[PDB]
DNA sequence: TCACAGGATGTATATATCTGACACGTGCCTGGAGACTAGGGAGTAATCCCCTTGGCGGTTAAAACGCGGGGGACAGCGCGTACGTGCGTTTAAGCGGTGCTAGAGCTGTCTACGACCAATTGAGGACATGCCCGGGCATGTT
DNA sequence: AACATGCCCGGGCATGTCCTCAATTGGTCGTAGACAGCTCTAGCACCGCTTAAACGCACGTACGCGCTGTCCCCCGCGTTTTAACCGCCAAGGGGATTACTCCCTAGTCTCCAGGCACGTGTCAGATATATACATCCTGTGA
């Protein structure tokens, strides 16, 4: 059960998919354990600073801008997702200095 | 039905140009965009409709959108998928 | 009377529409555009509203990732306008 | 009536960890069940042809482990890479 | 107590055509006794004087008397004995006439008897009857009621039936009537109540 | 403790064409009894009046009587005694009439008796068969059970069918019905659910 | 020998039939194979996701039909469509 | 017992039926892969490698070879415009690039 | 090994570029030249010897160069592939 | 005697440097870069010549694409030459 | 019947510093027992738990108990002792405790003693006195009252005082307090109904 | 029935520094014993190991005892001795050790003691005390509790508290400590509700 | 300052000499088609519910239309630096061997795990069943 | 008629149990992996010789950068008109769901010929060298 390896992330679900969508004949019983682990720690970096993107708004919820801002926030997850388009995410406030009135 | 072309109206082309961070916009740039817009919708929308018609459905779902949109290098989230 | 001497409009717009998250076209003509379009491939299909939401946020999207190319061709260019030619530019480069 | 699969339990599990205060949107929750997915099929994807090329007869945590270096930029892949470890190191104490 | 038996309650006419009949009071607050022919409901205050009328086609021997008992409504509660409750009956309200626990009283009529029966427990009032009256087609007699329907250890706010029987000599049945009471502070309030009731 | 046997629940109107009828209560959540045509099962409270009508085609003879006894309705189950639960057996709630122990009490009748079979170890109750009044069409039986479907220790919230049998002076077979029975604290919530999933 | 198979045989037969005074350099060869391998893998692919995406087991001439089209440019699509069709028609017929 | 006929020559294709069969089948893509898939792909491949060795055969001749070698390969696939989508991002050894050269850089 | 980033030729960048269509030069272009082509480079080398690794091997092969490229959207024919 | 003008010998190295095939960067030195890279990550890697000639195609197959959305932009700057900016704003462009 | 005497009602603290206190309840519709601190009174069910808390400055001796008497509030009644109305005195809810007359009762302890004064006629309720664990600051005394104020012929809807007393082993008086007394079906709309006539 | 005395319920850490402490269980399904902090309540299932913690800041002496008492903890109900209910006392559940009757028993400690107290009438378990094994900083009893709150006839839905008494040979007092206890089915879904309400 | 003709350089075509492409034959090794049986997929038909499509009215914002002034943009001109080009010298690369070791590549054998199937017990949510207080009605006093 | 005051059913909450699906545990058989050993190729290392490329220095023009003036595009604001957006209702079709039947496929078995791999020989291409065609640079013409 997940609480083998102290994961929230429900690995039986992950070992059917990963034994379907026709990725391989076969599996090695770690192999969604590790799996899970993964997505679950990507999970939790998104949320977190999505929760601190959240804060500096002054909400207690998260909303698809806070995921947005949080996920351009970090130059890795940026990098991850270079292609993505977030549903109601909105853009980043960025304004290039040759604009700006002097 | 027709010339729903000219229903992606001057100033909702501005307002995209505006979240592009853009100062000032040139008159012909509407028509440009127009275009372009279309021909990108073109091959969203033929591809999703190919999607429809494998299924032999008649109604044209989020997945079969979302599955367009993946292919052209582009993934969106947020609709299911 | 007061008027704004240019421009210091655009710029609260640009922090305004890039701040805020909801549609800026139109939500009932895109609809009629995707009808338009489709019937030309296959006659009589039939849109859920959620798939033309998908094709909406894919469109802005695209046409503003589209305009941030667009600004900086212009940048290089060190004009103050964007023209045709800058959007050719981005597209051409990025390869359409 | 038909029943359906998704992460939102465990995103909101996890949500509780990070910001114990925070709740989530039902739209938001939407993003995060498309992000599972996108990586769940990168991964998988990238780990298929590992096992393709090499022609192995399975998938394990090495491909798994090697695709995650793939995919994820450095940083991310070492905190990933650890994590996974542990968790097959727990698993196979457990 | 309990009783070993119930009275039958059915209307029996007989050969005199017996049947009861009952003033037309209004349903004012001040009322003391008013009558429902709808619900075939009395409805008094207590201790005040509720006219009952006895009506016959032909009039009957001498030596008939009329009977009034009290019975529960309720089917479960038939065999219980009605009486009076613990306050009214150790309260000095007694005319002389009347044990203190009975329920009914008949006033004006020194003609009165109380049975408290030996077989069945039941209590009940008997006085001679007497043919109507120059002017009227019916004799009338006055009964005061000597607890509320509300009184606890007593009714306890369980509805009841007056039995009214027209009887011979011995006491063997010539005619029976009956008759819901109500014994409350606001007759002619509560009569209207359930008749608006009767409509919903 | 188990039973040698198993009451038979055959129904048999016998010579008399002996048949069970109930009141036309509504379904309001806390009714005291209330019961089913379309389940054939009366819903009540424990310890309340629950009316049962006995109808014939023709009138028993004087000494006939009515017996009411309890058996679980599960085939599994039907063996055992159906008794009070080990709390209400012990509880003071004996009216002078019915020993602690019997699940099924009969109110108002003075003539009841109580029955702990020294064959079978089954409990039942017992009265006197009463005609209808003249002008009625039925004889009315008030029973009480005494522990709700639900007690642990006793019956366990497994489903019990009461069964009524006429008899004649000497407790031979003059005719049998039977009746689910759901002794619960709101019957008309609990009867309207499983009317409702008669549906589904 | 260990044994790997290559489409080297059928590409100069095509030749041959196209243009049959003329030969493939080595170089040339290598390329078509690769060639080849990439478009089978792309249609193999997408006709992979198609039956996924239905739910459903059987990969058929449809699902590559509709690759086919998903793959390719109009004009080619069409042309190969045809093609395809002319051949299971055939093959089925005999 | 009927002596064999290959499936490629039953379909009237040369490119090899049972192998493309075998390479759906297995090798992780497919749960079942029904007999007219191969078939068709077959084909498909077969018309898409003629177009590029007819293509690069004119190419060939032009430079008045009887060989074709890798440059011409890339000649056709550049100078064909559903080629260039299909390939667009292909590169290919020894390529090589077409002789584009932009006006605002000629002489004048 | 140190250095070999300078064996790139200050001619060789100018014959790609050359090859390129680019007619005239600034002198900046070696060095910012020279940092584009070393992270393109690396970025591959990084992922064939990623497969490599995970092949347990002590050599890179043009396949593990291939599959490395290849994902990056740059499918290279001619060497297998 | 004979001089070229200052920038006149490109047009005839673009056409040769378009026309040919060969490579443009010598095999040793791209070797020893490949290798000088490599040995940061992994110490006694050792590589196929197949491989390097792979890497080395791709990597002058990268650059020059990259140099001809350079050059456009410099022309689209209306300028002579190309300059860091221009490789720049084409990368930036193509979102590297 | 009439007292010879009235007990002093009047607030006296003594050696001790006695006093009492009551729980904070709200006024919710039924609550079972509510204290109004503006009208000095308590608001009680019949029979239901009434907390009364005990404060002292000093812990009295081993021996000392508390007492517990009721009297009329108006100064006409004073003379009449407060006594159960005579449903209430005749049923048979005693606990085994108290005598059936008594209008206060004191739960849950063994110790208590019912006292019926040979010289004045007044009932009290008496039990020891317990101090309170050392960082807990008072006692808790739980009373009953046993008819409602409106009972007709008991209490008959008069006011009551509560008097407490505290005493040594011999009875001797070592403090007294006193309170109001309103024994109600729902003591919390009653005391809003009080407390709302304090603003009119 | 009724003790004629209350057990002090009063934190006392006395000479040895005694407190007590409880394992971290969650809060899902099935879970068998689970404590909350925050309530200072444990919520636990029929039958089940509740494992109790001894904290000491010195080693009391040998022949120390360990004593678990229950109360209930609402003020009036404190003098009624809390027990099994009839059902669960009648089953035959017991482990050779324990009286049928007992709430709380002691598992794996075959130096376990059952005590009726006689001057009192409560119910308590005994056993020696034992320092904590190497390394460990404190001793875990095991008890059981043989009903649920809810039982009918025993506690009946009222909240107990278990008091724990450190206590010398003789049972005089060397520390004590309490916490409330709820025995239901399930303490994971009951112990959130209560830690939820918490917070409105 | 801008474009064409002759000569020079780069790219394409022919002859002489040498290598590679191509063509033809024999033995080995599955690979392939022909053949048969059974779980399953897929196909076809029937029934019900929700969404899509279509229609009508009111209100507000969007958009359309018009005018004036600011700035941008374009055009033109001038000066300096850097790049480009040519010639000469030096080093490295490329070319062409020469030699040795590790890794890769391939084959064989045995053990453990995975997959697959069944049975047993727990997780999770929904439901089964009872008591309090509140709402409201029932019933009395001023 | 308004206020005084008691009692029963309802909404909700309190608290015990059921049904469906997942996880855990055990067994059996086969394949792949793991582990070990052996052979050959390629890689890696080392040395010598020749030519081209790169590097360094010198010289000139064009391009880039900077500056000024002129004209038209665009923006900003006001007023008027049209459709969007919003809200509500109805009918039909499609999609979804369930049951039943036939044919494609898969899996397992047998046999024969072709292809594949290697071996052998001749002709035409490839390269090197020499000549002709296309583009660029220098010189000439406008």
């Amino acid at each position: 059960r997940s609480s083998r390896a102290g994961l929230q992330f429900p690995v039986g679900r992950v070992h059917r998919l990963l034994r379907k969508g026709n990725y391989s004949e076969r599996v090695g019983a770690g192999a969604p354990v590790y799996l899970a682990a993964v997505l679950e720690y990507l999970t939790a970096e998104i949320l977190e600073l999505a929760g601190n993107a959240a804060r500096d708004n002054k909400k207690t919820r998260i909303i698809p801008r806070h995921l947005q801002l949080a996920i351009r926030n970090d130059e890795e997850l940026n990098k991850l997702l270079g292609r993505v388009t977030i549903a109601q995410g909105g853009v980043l406030p960025n304004i290039q200095a040759v604009l700006l009135p002097k | 039905l027709r010339d729903n072309i000219q229903g992606i109206t001057k100033p909702a082309i501005r307002r995209l140009a505006r979240r592009g961070g853009v100062k000032r916009i040139s008159g012909l740039i509407y028509e440009e965009t127009r275009g372009v817009l279309k021909v990108f919708l073109e091959n969203v929308i033929r591809d999703a409709v190919t999607y429809t018609e494998h299924a032999k459905r008649k109604t044209v779902t989020a997945m079969d959108v979302v599955y367009a949109l993946k292919r052209q290098g582009r993934t969106l989230y947020g609709f299911g998928g | 009377p007061h008027r704004y001497r240019p421009g210091t409009v655009a710029l609260r717009e640009i922090r305004r529409y890039q701040k805020s998250t909801e549609l800026l076209i139109r939500k009932l003509p895109f609809q009629r555009l995707v009808r338009e379009i489709a019937q030309d491939f296959k006659t009589d299909l039939r849109f859920q509203s959620s798939a033309v939401m998908a094709l909406q946020e894919a469109c802005e999207a695209y046409l503003v990732g589209l305009f941030e190319d667009t600004n900086l061709c212009a940048i290089h260019a060190k004009r103050v306008t964007i023209m045709p030619k800058d959007i050719q530019l981005a597209r051409r480069i990025r390869g359409e | 009536r038909s029943r359906k699969e998704s992460y939102s339990i465990y995103v909101y599990k996890v949500l509780k960890q990070v910001h114990p205060d925070t709740g989530i949107s039902s739209k938001a929750m939407g993003i995060m069940n498309s992000f599972v997915n996108d990586i769940f099929e990168r991964i998988a994807g990238e780990a298929s042809r590992l096992a393709h090329y090499n022609k192995r007869s399975t998938i394990t945590s090495r491909e798994i482990q090697t695709a995650v270096r793939l995919l994820l930029p450095g940083e991310l892949a070492k905190h990933a890479v650890s994590e996974g470890t542990k968790a097959v190191t727990k698993y196979t104490s457990a | 107590p309990l009783s070993s038996s119930v009275p039958s309650q059915k209307t029996y006419q007989g050969s005199y055509g017996f049947r009861l009949g009952f003033l037309h009071s209004g349903t004012a607050k001040s009322v003391t006794c008013t009558y429902s022919p709808a619900l075939n409901k009395m409805f008094c205050q207590l201790a005040k004087t509720c006219p009952v009328q006895l009506w016959v086609d032909s009039t009957p021997p001498p030596g008939t008397r009329v009977r009034a008992m009290a019975i529960y409504k309720q089917s479960q509660h038939m065999t219980e004995v009605v009486r009076r409750c613990p306050h009214h009956e150790r309260c000095s309200d007694s005319d002389g006439l009347a044990p203190p626990q009975h329920l009914i009283r008949v006033e004006g009529n020194l003609r009165v008897e109380y049975l408290d029966d030996r077989n069945t427990f039941r209590h009940s009032v008997v006085v001679p009857y007497e043919p109507p009256e120059v002017g009227s087609d019916c004799t009338t007699i006055h009964y005061n009621y000597m607890c509320n329907s509300s009184c606890m250890g007593g009714m306890n706010r369980r509805p009841i039936l007056t039995i009214i029987t027209l009887e011979d000599s011995s006491g063997n049945l010539l005619g029976r009537n009956s008759f819901e009471v109500r014994v409350c502070a606001c007759p002619g309030r509560d009569r209207r109540t359930e008749e608006e009731n009767l409509r919903k």
